[PDB]
C-alpha cells in the first residue's frame, strides 16, 4: 500500500502524495494482477482433472510399490512421504497466517497474501491425478477414467516405445523390483543431497530478498537531512519540509517502482515455468510422451508429480536400454 | 624498552547509541584494523635514584586516534597528554586521574617529561597561561580485584577527537591469565564526550614513577621482544560489519579492508 | 469505498483492495526531561567582550530548558537564517548537547561562515563542516564596536601552512615562513605576523562595520537528549495507541514495557528497518517498546453491482478477535465501519471475513479469497456466503487386476483456445 | 511560463519534466513486459497452428481435451481462436482382461 | 486580489510566510502553506519613530 | 567540484547522481527483459536439440 | 560498478551515494544473475550429452 | 572575463539577474538565462548623493 509504505500515517505527506496522480492505483493493479496470475498458474498446473479420484483400498499393482508417492493417512497433512520431504526441504519464509522477526517487522504495508490453493488441496489434486494415472493410465486424460490393470497399462506403455508386451510380461518381477528400488533411492537422494530443490529455494529466497531490500530502502536520505518523516516534521517548517519530504518520497517511490518492475519480470518467468510444468503434466503425466529428453532422460514411460512448496516436482519413470551387445546387421 | 606484537582481533566499539539485535549492520569509522601492529612501550625506572636517569620517553604520534591497552596493579598508569608542538606556541591536553576524579585541560602547557611526584602535581607542565577548557567528574577506570594477580585486568581505551567529543571507550576484561592480548572478541563502550578544539598529533602517558618496579632494561628494537605491559595502536578509517547478539551485545565483527574473504 | 478506489459506478464480481485500517491515537504523551533551570543564553548573547574570530569562544550548554523565543529581544537579529533545523518549531526538539560560538567579523564576510565556504576566515579562522547541524546568528554591532581612532582589539589570521579542518582553533603566535627564507621570531620582510590589525571605524559603511556573530551548533543525532524545549511532560500510558513525542522523536504506536537492555549510554533502538523500535523514557530511565497500531489491509468481496449492493469485507491477515471488532468514531481510518463485526464473522487464514457466513457445502468458487476459501452469492433470501473451495466432483474407480473398461461409443467435441497474438502497436 | 520567470521556471520545468519522463518510463517498461508475454502467447499459438492445424498432434491435452483429430483457427481481434476437434471415448463398459 | 497591511519588527519581517511558527506568524497573522501571492516589506523607521 | 562550493555542489551532485542512477536503472530493466527473452529462446533451442 | 560509473574516483560523491542505501548491491546482484543465467543457458542448450 | 559596471536604484539591485523582467532588466541591461558569472552590488549613497 503506497500510502503507508511512502508516508507512514502522516496527513501532510498523504496530501503531498495525492497530487502525484494515479501513480499508485496502477501500482496496486500491477500487484493484484501478479497475485491473480499466481493463483491462475497454480490452478492451471494442478487442476487438469475435473473429478477427484481415490486410490483403491488395497494397493496391488503387479509388484509395483507406490507407497512413497501415494498419500499416507498416518501423517496429519495427507501428503506422500516424498511430498512431505519436499515440504521439509523448502524452508518457507512467510505464508500469511495472521502473524500479528523479519516478517513481523514489516509494519510497512508489505503483506504476503496466502495462495488460493492451500497445501492440503493441492495434495488432493496430486493424489487424484496419481490415482487416475496409476489405475486408468492415459484414458482419464481424455474422457472418463477407464479402469485397467497396472501390468496391462505398463505393457501398453512399453508398446508405446516399441518394446512390445512380451518383454514386460516376461520381466514383470524385475521391472517391479527396479521401480521399487528407484522409488526408494529417489527419496534418499533428495534427502542426502546438498541442495536439489534449488529452483524452489531460489524462488522463495528471491522474493524474501526483494522484500528485505524494500524494507532496507526506508533509510536513504536521497538528499534529505534525515530519513524519518516524524523527525523532519518536528524539526523543519512546512514549506522547507514540503520539498525535503517530497524528495524523500520520490526516492522511495522510485525504490518501490524498481521492486514492482523486478516482480513483473520474475512473474513472467514464473508463468513461463508454470506453462512448461502444465504442458509437462498434460503430456508426461496424462499419457506417454514421444518427445525425446522431455519427460526425463531416456524413453519415457510415465510420471508422478508431487506437491511442493511454491512449485511442483515430477517423478519421471523412464526406460533406459542399459547394457548392450554388438551384432552384425544387413 | 619497546617491542612489537600482533593485535589479532580487538578494538571494536559501538559507533552509535542505537540498540540492535540479530542485526548484521555495517558502519565505517576510525577502527583498529584486525591483525595489525601494536607497539609495546616501557618506562624503565629502577635505578633513577642511582643517577642513570630514565631517558626512556618518546613522543608517540596520535594520527587518527590511539588505541590503548594496559595492565596496572592498581593505578600505575594515571593519565595521558595530547596536543602538538609541545611548547606554549600551541595548546595541549592534560587528561589525568586520581582516586575518583579526572581533570582535563586544553591549556598551553610547556613541559619536558611526564612525572607528578605522587606515589601530587607539577613536573608535567609549567604554563597555566591561556587555558580554554576544564573538566571534572567520575574517572574512566574502576578497579576490581580478584584477590590475586592472576586475573590481570585489561584496560582497552580508544581515543578519538573527530570534531571534539573525546572518545574514552573503555572495558574491563580480567579473564587474562598472563598471555598478551589473548585470543577472543570483546565489545567496547564510551563513557564521556566533550569537544576541546585543538590540532592533536602528539600523545604521551603518565606513569607512577615515584615508586616503580618490574622495568627490565635492554636494547630491544626493530621487531624484537621485551616486557613492557603497555600497549598503543593507531586507528585508520575502516569499514566494519558488526554482528549484534540476540541479547544485544556484539559477538563478532569482520573488517572490510584486510583480506579478500573479509 | 470500492466504487471510489476504482473510478467506476459499476463494480462486478471480485475481491478489491481499498485501503487499510489504523487505530487512531487516544492522546499525545510528551516525556521531555524534568528540567527547569534555564541555561544561560543571555550571558552568551549580550556581552561586552566578544572574542575575536581567530580565537572564537566556545560555550557549553548543559541540562536546561532552553526557550528559543526569549532571545528575540537580546540582539538586533539582522539575519536569523538557519540550516536543517528550523527555528520555527525549534522549541519542540531535544538536543544531546548545544554549543554556542561567539565572535566578530566584517560585513562582507558575515555570510562567509557556513558549511563548505572557502575564503580567509571560513578557511583559516573558523570553518564549519558540511554536515553541520545548527545555525548562525548575525547582527550588526557598529554602534558598540566603533572607535574614532582605532578598534585594535580584534584579530584574524591570514597566513597558514595549509587548510583548516572544521570546528577547531589555530590560536598561535608564531612567524610565517612565507617561503624557503628562514626567520626566527624576527617578523621581518618575507615573514609576516599571521595576526594583523582588525581596526574598526564608525565612518565605515555597510560591509565593513563589525558584525558580532554567535553560531549555535546542535547534535540532535539520536542520543541521550538533555537540552530540551518547554513542552509539558504528561503521564505515561502503556498498551494503548498514542502519539509519543519522546525527546523530539514523534510517531504513532503502542508502547509496552520492553525487555531491552539499553546500555547506560544508549537512548533509542533500531530494528532492520532503520526505524525506532525501542526507546528509553528519559524521566524514568525505563525502556519502552514501540510497535505500531494494529493495522492491516482491507479487501471488499462483492458480487456484480447489478446483482446486489451487499458486500463482504475481509481484513487482511488479522484475527477478528481484537481490532477488527474494536471500532469507534475517529478511532479507525475507514469510516465505513457500519459493518457490525458481530454478525456473519468468518475467521480465515487470510485474515477474518466480515459479512459472510460459513456454508458446510462446497461448490466451485467464484471470488477468490485465499487459504482454500472463496465467497459467492447464493440464494437461501440472498446473501454472500464464504465456503471452502470444492476441488472437484468426488470420484472413485474400480481398479481390478483382471477387469478392464473400454468405450463402446464416442463423442466428438469442439473446444475454443483463445490465444492473443498481438497487442495495439503504439508510438509516443 | 506566463507566471514564473526563467530562473525558477527552469527548475520547476525540470521537476515536472523528470516526473513526466519517469511516468513515461513506467509505461514503456510495462509495455515491454506485456509484449514479451504476448510474444510468448504468439509463439504458443504458432506452435499450436503448426501442430494441431497442420496435422494430428499426439501430445495429450495440447490441442483441446481428449484425443485430437484436427483444428480450425479463426481470426479474432488481436488474437486467434482455435476450434479443436477432439475424440472423446464417451460412455464405456467394464470387461475382463488377461 | 487582496492586500493586507500592518507593521512588525525587523527580526520578524521574514516571519510572515507560509508555514512559519513563532509569535506573530502563529498568534496574529498566519499565512497558509498553499498561499499564492507575495509579501512586500520596507522599513518605516523615519515615520513610525 | 572545482567550481562550486560543497553546499550547492552536493545538491548539484545529488541531481546528477539520481539522473545517472535512473539512467542505469533503465539499462538494467531493459537487460532483464532481454535476458528473459533470450532464456525463452534458449529453452526453445534446448527443446529443439 | 555503480561507484565508478556514477562517481568517478570522487570521495565526496562516493560518500553521497553511500547514503542511497542498498540501491546498487541489488544492481550488482541483478547483473550477476543475468551472467550466471547466460552461462546456464549455454550449458543447458549444448551440454545435453 | 568581462566586467560591466553601472548604477541602479535599491529596489532594482536584485532586478539584474538571468530571466528577470521589469524596467532595467528588460530595457537597459538584460542578462541571459545561461549567463555564468556573478553580480557585485554595494550601496554608494555617500558618494552619489
Ligand atoms: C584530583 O586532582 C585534582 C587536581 O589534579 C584535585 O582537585 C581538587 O578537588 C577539590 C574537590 O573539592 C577542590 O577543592 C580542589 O580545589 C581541587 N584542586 C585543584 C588544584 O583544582 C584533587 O586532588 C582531585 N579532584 C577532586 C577530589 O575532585
Ligand atoms: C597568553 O597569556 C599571556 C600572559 O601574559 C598574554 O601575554 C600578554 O597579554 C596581554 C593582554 O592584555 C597582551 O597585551 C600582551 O601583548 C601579551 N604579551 C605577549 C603575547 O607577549 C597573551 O596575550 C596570551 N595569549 C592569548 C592568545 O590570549
Ligand atoms: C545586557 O545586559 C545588561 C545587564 O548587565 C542590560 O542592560 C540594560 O539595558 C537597557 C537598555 O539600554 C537599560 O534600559 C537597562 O537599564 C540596562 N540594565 C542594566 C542593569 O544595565 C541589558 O539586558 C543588556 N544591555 C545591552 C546594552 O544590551
Ligand atoms: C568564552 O566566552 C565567555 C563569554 O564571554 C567567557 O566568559 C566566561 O565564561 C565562563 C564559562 O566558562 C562563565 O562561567 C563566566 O561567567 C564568563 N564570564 C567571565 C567574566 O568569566 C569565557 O571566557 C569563555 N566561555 C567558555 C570557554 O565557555
Ligand atoms: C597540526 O600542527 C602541526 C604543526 O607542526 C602541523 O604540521 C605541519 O603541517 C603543515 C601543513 O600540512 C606542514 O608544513 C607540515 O605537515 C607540518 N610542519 C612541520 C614543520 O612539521 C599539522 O599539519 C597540523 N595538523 C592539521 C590537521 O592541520
Ligand atoms: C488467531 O486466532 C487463533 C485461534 O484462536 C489463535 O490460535 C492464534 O494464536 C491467533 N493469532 C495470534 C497472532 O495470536
Ligand atoms: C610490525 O613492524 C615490524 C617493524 O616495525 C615489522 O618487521 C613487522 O613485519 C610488522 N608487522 C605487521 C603485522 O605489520
Ligand atoms: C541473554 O538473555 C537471556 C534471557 O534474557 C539470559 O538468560 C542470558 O543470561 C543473557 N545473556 C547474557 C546476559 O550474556
Ligand atoms: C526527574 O527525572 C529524574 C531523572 O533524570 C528522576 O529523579 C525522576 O525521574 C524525576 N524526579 C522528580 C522529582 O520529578
Ligand atoms: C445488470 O443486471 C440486471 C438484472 O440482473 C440487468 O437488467 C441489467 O441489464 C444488467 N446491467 C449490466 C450493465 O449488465
Ligand atoms: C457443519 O458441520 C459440523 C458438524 O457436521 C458443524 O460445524 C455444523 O453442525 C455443520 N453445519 C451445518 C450447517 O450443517
Ligand atoms: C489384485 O490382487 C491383490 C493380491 O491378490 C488383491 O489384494 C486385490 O484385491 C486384487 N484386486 C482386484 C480388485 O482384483
Amino acid at each position: 500500500d503506497c500510502t503507508m509504505y511512502i508516508c507512514g500515517d502522516s496527513t501532510e505527506c498523504s496530501n503531498l502524495l495525492l497530487q502525484y496522480g494515479s501513480f499508485c492505483t496502477q501500482l496496486k493493479r500491477a500487484l493484484t494482477g501478479i497475485a491473480v496470475e499466481q493463483d491462475k498458474n497454480t490452478q492451471e498446473v494442478f487442476a487438469q482433472v475435473k473429478q477427484i479420484y481415490k486410490t483403491p483400498p488395497i494397493k496391488y499393482f503387479g509388484g509395483f510399490n507406490f507407497s512413497q508417492i501415494l498419500p499416507d493417512p498416518s501423517k496429519p497433512s495427507k501428503r506422500s512421504p516424498i511430498e512431505d520431504l519436499l515440504f521439509n526441504k523448502v524452508t518457507l519464509a512467510d505464508a500469511g497466517f495472521i502473524k500479528q522477526l523479519i516478517c513481523a517487522q514489516k509494519f510497512n504495508g508489505l503483506t504476503v497474501l496466502p495462495p488460493l490453493l492451500t497445501d492440503e488441496m493441492i495434495a488432493q489434486y496430486t493424489s487424484a491425478l496419481l490415482a487416475g494415472t496409476i489405475t486408468s493410465g492415459w484414458t482419464f486424460g481424455a474422457g472418463p477414467a477407464l479402469q485397467i490393470p497396472f501390468p496391462m497399462q505398463m505393457a501398453y506403455r512399453f508398446n508405446g516405445i516399441g518394446v512390445t508386451q512380451n518383454v514386460l510380461y516376461e520381466n514383470q518381477k524385475l521391472i517391479a523390483n527396479q521401480f521399487n528400488s528407484a522409488i526408494g533411492k529417489i527419496q534418499d537422494s533428495l534427502s542426502s543431497t546438498p541442495s536439489a530443490l534449488g529452483k524452489l529455494q531460489d524462488v522463495v529466497n528471491h522474493n524474501a530478498q526483494a522484500l528485505n531490500t524494500l524494507v532496507k530502502q526506508l533509510s536513504s536520505k536521497f538528499g534529505a537531512i534525515s530519513s524519518v518523516l516524524n523527525d523532519i516534521l518536528s524539526r523543519l517548517d512546512p514549506p522547507e519540509a514540503e520539498v525535503q519530504i517530497d524528495r524523500l518520497i520520490t526516492g522511495r517511490l522510485q525504490s518501490l517502482q524498481t521492486y514492482v518492475t523486478q516482480q513483473l519480470i520474475r512473474a513472467a518467468e514464473i508463468r513461463a515455468s508454470a506453462n512448461l510444468a502444465a504442458t509437462k503434466m498434460s503430456e508426461c503425466v496424462l499419457g506417454q510422451s514421444k518427445r525425446v529428453d522431455f519427460c526425463g532422460k531416456g524413453y519415457h514411460l510415465m510420471s508422478f508429480p508431487q506437491s511442493a512448496p511454491h512449485g511442483v516436482v515430477f517423478l519421471h519413470v523412464t526406460y533406459v536400454p542399459a547394457q548392450e551387445k554388438n551384432f552384425t546387421t544387413a | 624498552t619497546q617491542s612489537y606484537t600482533n593485535s589479532f582481533t580487538r578494538g571494536v566499539y559501538y559507533p552509535d547509541k542505537v540498540f540492535r539485535s540479530s542485526v548484521l549492520h555495517s558502519t565505517q569509522d576510525l577502527f583498529l584494523p584486525f591483525f595489525s601492529n601494536v607497539t609495546w612501550f616501557h618506562a624503565i625506572h629502577v635505578s633513577g635514584t642511582n643517577g642513570t636517569k630514565r631517558f626512556d620517553n618518546p613522543v608517540l604520534p596520535f594520527n587518527d586516534g590511539v588505541y590503548f591497552a594496559s595492565t596496572e596493579k592498581s593505578n600505575i598508569i594515571r593519565g595521558w597528554i595530547f596536543g602538538t608542538t609541545l611548547d606554549s606556541k600551541t595548546q595541549s591536553l592534560l587528561i589525568v586521574n586520581n582516586a575518583t576524579n579526572v581533570v582535563i585541560k586544553v591549556c598551553e602547557f610547556q613541559f619536558c617529561n611526564d612525572p607528578f611526584l605522587d606515589v601530587s602535581e607539577l613536573r608535567v607542565y609549567s604554563s597555566a597561561n591561556n587555558c580554554t577548557f576544564e573538566y571534572v567528574s567520575q574517572p574512566f577506570l574502576m578497579d576490581l580485584e580478584g584477590k590475586q594477580g592472576n586475573f590481570k585486568n585489561l584496560r582497552e581505551f580508544v581515543f578519538k577527537n573527530i570534531d571534539g567529543y573525546f572518545k574514552i571507550y573503555s572495558k574491563h576484561t580480567p579473564v587474562n591469565l598472563g598471555r598478551d592480548l589473548p585470543q577472543g572478541f570483546s565489545a567496547l563502550e564510551p563513557l564521556v564526550d566533550l569537544p576541546i578544539g585543538i590540532n592533536i598529533t602528539r600523545f604521551q602517558t603518565l606513569l607512577a614513577l615515584h615508586r616503580s618496579y618490574l622495568t627490565p632494561g635492554d636494547s630491544s628494537s626493530s621487531w624484537t621482544a621485551g616486557a613492557a605491559a603497555y600497549y598503543v595502536g593507531y586507528l585508520q578509517p575502516r569499514t566494519f560489519l558488526l554482528k549484534y547478539n540476540e541479547n544485544g551485545t556484539i559477538t563478532d565483527a569482520v573488517d572490510c579492508a584486510l583480506d579478500p574473504l573479509s | 469505498e470500492t466504487k471510489c478506489t476504482l473510478k467506476s459506478f459499476t463494480v462486478e464480481k471480485g475481491i478489491y483492495q481499498t485501503s487499510n485500517f489504523r487505530v487512531q491515537p487516544t492522546e499525545s504523551i510528551v516525556r521531555f526531561p524534568n528540567i527547569t533551570n534555564l541555561c544561560p543564553f543571555h550571558e552568551v548573547f549580550n556581552a561586552t567582550r566578544f572574542a575575536s574570530v581567530y580565537a572564537w569562544n566556545r560555550t557549553r550548554i548543559s541540562n536546561c530548558v532552553a526557550d528559543y523565543s526569549v532571545l528575540y529581544n537580546f540582539a538586533p537579529f539582522f539575519a536569523f537564517k538557519c540550516y536543517g533545523v528550523s527555528p520555527t518549531k525549534l522549541n519542540d526538539l531535544c538536543f544531546t548537547n548545544v554549543y554556542a560560538d561567539s565572535f566578530v567579523i566584517r560585513g562582507n564576510e558575515v555570510s562567509q561562515i557556513a558549511p563548505g565556504q572557502t575564503g580567509n576566515i571560513a578557511d583559516y579562522n573558523y570553518k564549519l563542516p558540511d554536515d553541520f547541524t545548527g545555525c548562525v546568528i548575525a547582527w550588526n554591532s557598529n554602534k558598540l564596536d566603533s572607535k574614532v581612532s582605532g578598534n585594535y582589539n580584534y584579530l584574524y589570521r591570514l597566513f597558514r601552512k595549509s587548510k583548516l579542518k572544521p570546528f577547531e582553533r589555530d590560536i598561535s603566535t608564531e612567524i610565517y615562513q612565507a617561503g624557503n627564507k628562514p626567520c626566527n621570531g624576527v617578523a621581518g620582510f618575507n615573514c609576516y605576523f599571521p595576526l594583523q590589525s582588525y581596526g574598526f571605524r564608525p565612518t565605515y559603511g555597510v560591509g565593513h562595520q563589525p558584525y558580532r556573530v554567535v553560531v549555535l551548533s546542535f547534535e540532535l543525532l539520536h542520543a541521550p537528549a538533555t537540552v530540551c524545549g518547554p513542552k509539558k511532560s504528561t503521564n505515561l500510558v502503556k498498551n494503548k495507541c498514542v502519539n509519543f513525542n519522546f525527546n523530539g522523536l514523534t510517531g504513532t504506536g503502542v508502547l509496552t514495557e520492553s525487555n531491552k537492555k539499553f546500555l547506560p549510554f544508549q537512548q533509542f533502538g533500531r530494528d532492520i528497518a532503520d526505524t525506532t523500535d525501542a526507546v528509553r523514557d528519559p524521566q524514568t530511565l525505563e525502556i519502552l517498546d514501540i510497535t505500531p497500531c494494529s493495522f492491516g489491509g482491507v479487501s471488499v468481496i462483492t458480487p456484480g453491482t447489478n446483482t446486489s449492493n451487499q458486500v463482504a469485507v475481509l481484513y487482511q491477515d488479522v484475527n477478528c478477535t481484537e481490532v477488527p471488532v474494536a471500532i469507534h468514531a475517529d478511532q479507525l481510518t475507514p469510516t465505513w465501519r457500519v459493518y457490525s463485526t458481530g454478525s456473519n464473522v468468518f475467521q480465515t487464514r487470510a485474515g477474518c471475513l466480515i459479512g459472510a457466513e460459513y456454508v458446510n457445502n462446497s461448490y466451485e468458487c467464484d471470488i477468490p479469497i485465499g487459504a482454500g476459501i472463496c465467497a459467492s452469492y447464493q440464494t437461501q433470501s440472498q446473501s454472500i456466503i464464504a465456503y471452502t473451495m470444492s476441488l472437484g466432483a468426488e470420484n472413485s474407480v474400480a481398479y481390478s487386476n483382471n477387469s478392464i473398461a473400454i468405450p463402446t461409443n464416442f463423442t466428438i467435441s469442439v473446444t475454443t483456445e483463445i490465444l492473443p497474438v498481438s497487442m495495439t502497436k503504439t508510438s509516443v
